[PDB]
């Protein structure tokens, strides 16, 4: 189902994409996986441990 | 020894803000120096204005709320991080607004001056829900590049302002996204030449001719200190 | 939002009894970033009072590990409301699903 | 950078500097470049780059 | 624009060949951006005299041997890349070399004329075992742009060579090694700008700093049409 979805909006059906570099402006050798990942701050903050 | 030398050719206009520029033509390995060169310094160096004080009257710190108003400050000034100005000869200037009665506050009536330009005459800024509300505000217009947070600068500052200046991060930067394109190109004869296709996306404040000039401008400054001596 | 999540966020959210959710039907009178009037329907209304009811949001506030409560009107002027419905976001939520 | 415990050095490379290691020294049968002769590690460094 | 530009540093210089240069400071993100654009002109676009062509007597293919030299044909043919010429009139020349008896084979002992130059006389071809053996070949050395291998231009090449022809790399750009470095710097308040390195060996022809701005006008010259 997942893969269905995945190729209905014209993606990589197997996941990962080509990501090129941002100093040299060379490609990297293999492919890499790209997503959207969902995130939490925690309050472990560093301005009350110093 | 057939060194060859690119000229800026082609510009089509895709839309208001998107747009593509060709290049050719350029020898073997050229293409891939020049796009990286000034993709780098594209996305880094360019001057543009953006809003960095506001005041509105009857409100003392920027946690409050107000009558008749659907947003609450924090969402004012949010809002405001983002609308696009273009200025012609100062370098800062103090724009008003002003409106009364029940809809939405959009960006097109900023009481303009003689030499603003402002390029998205429909974004909005605030909701008006009474008949009886009215809002009115000061905001200050500068010019930079880079980015500077709030904290640098109140730090830096030793001058004072009194209960009721808020002070808004600034991001001068115009240009969003930016992505070449290295392609084959057909000269008379030679096969071995190139052709680069840079496309941009900004919003206003920027025709992107002047871009790239101002990148390659850059770039040659750089390199002279670097050739002459030793 | 969450992206992906497991169908029981709304729960989470409602349950929780940190977003103001309606109280009997009917449809918005007045909001405000502070406070909103509700009208409610007449097959509701029990024939005593003339039927209006009024939620005052708290903005921002102390939570006893010294962080910010507030809370946010979530539907515009004059749009219809129906009872369990909600009427205003409260820290963490979005539209009545926990986003954290 | 010997342990008191049992003469075992104890800077090992620990988890990633070890995979970049291991995949440049490795042997594919068919990439490029097959078969062709160098004069030092220098033109090495140049064919690769 | 508010810009900042630099104030060359360091040159110290650790023999004919090597060079390591520093400079420093340079706004932030700069240092890759200069580093990059010269390692890329260096390497792939300068232009230079080198060997392309071989002609040895007896020999047929990379493969056979020659009775009374010490190497193969193989080392041969890597002994003479790193043969480093200068030509100042021609487009290309030929090389004759004539030797007996016993001894190692420098380049000295080759027909030499007016207009180029070898710049290490010392460097060694071949031994001679054998007092009753000669060695008899003639070079073919061209002038070019890069660096260009042998498969590509054998795959290019067609032509019916007369049995004999051997065909070498080419080595025309005067650079072995170059490799940059980027690392931090300060100025009174701000601690992001950077400092660059760069790491520089050359054979001969070339003395290092001449090397780097040649780069760099070559680029600039490529620039020219923007800026005005």
């Amino acid at each position: 189902e997942i893969k269905e979805l995945l190729k209905l909006g014209d993606l990589p059906t197997s996941g990962q994409i080509r990501l090129y570099d941002g100093r040299t402006g060379e490609q990297f050798e293999r492919p890499v996986t790209v997503g959207y990942m969902y995130m939490l701050k925690l309050n472990h903050l560093v301005d009350d441990k110093m | 020894t057939e060194f060859l030398k690119p000229r800026l050719v082609d510009i089509e206009q895709v839309s208001s803000t998107h747009a593509k520029v060709t290049l050719e033509p350029l020898e073997r390995g050229f293409g891939h120096t020049l796009g990286n060169a000034l993709r780098r310094i594209l996305l880094s160096s360019m001057p543009g204005c953006a809003v960095t004080e506001v005041e509105i009257d009857g409100v003392l710190h920027e946690y409050s709320t107000k009558e008749g108003v659907q947003e609450d400050i924090l969402e004012i000034l949010l809002n405001l991080k983002g609308l696009a100005v273009r200025v012609q000869g100062k370098d800062e200037v103090i724009l008003t607004l002003n409106k009364s009665g029940i809809g939405p506050v959009t960006a097109a009536d900023i009481t303009h001056d003689g030499d603003v330009e402002i390029v998205k005459p429909q974004h909005v800024i605030c909701h008006l829900t009474d008949e009886n509300a009215s809002i009115s505000m000061r905001i200050k217009v500068q010019r930079g590049r880079g980015y500077v947070p709030a904290s640098t600068r109140i730090h830096s500052e030793e001058d004072e302002r009194p209960i009721g200046r808020l002070l808004v991060d600034a991001c001068y930067s115009p240009v969003e996204r930016i992505a070449y394109n290295v392609e084959a190109a057909r000269v008379e004869q030679r096969t071995d030449l190139d052709k680069l296709v840079i496309e941009m996306e900004t919003n206003g404040t920027i025709d992107p001719e002047e871009a790239i000039r101002r990148a390659a401008t850059i770039l040659a400054e750089q390199l002279e200190a670097f050739v002459d001596l030793r | 939002k969450p992206l992906v999540g497991t169908g029981m966020e709304r729960a989470v959210a409602v349950d929780s009894g940190v977003t103001a959710v309606a109280k009997r039907g009917g449809v918005v009178q007045y909001v405000d970033a502070s406070r909103i009037v509700i009208k409610v329907n007449e097959d509701e209304m029990y024939p005593g009072e003339a039927g209006i009811d009024i939620y005052n949001l708290t903005k921002y506030t102390r939570s006893n590990q010294n962080t910010c409560i507030n809370q946010m009107p979530c539907v515009s002027l004059g749009e219809p409301v129906e009872r369990g419905d909600v009427l205003a976001d409260g820290p963490s939520t979005d539209l009545g699903e926990l986003a954290l | 950078i010997l342990s008191p415990a049992n003469g075992e050095p104890i800077i090992v490379p620990s988890q990633d500097v070890v995979l970049g290691l291991y995949y440049m020294t490795r042997d594919c049968v068919n990439a490029k470049g097959e078969g062709m002769v160098l004069t030092g590690p220098k033109e090495a460094e140049r064919l690769y780059r």
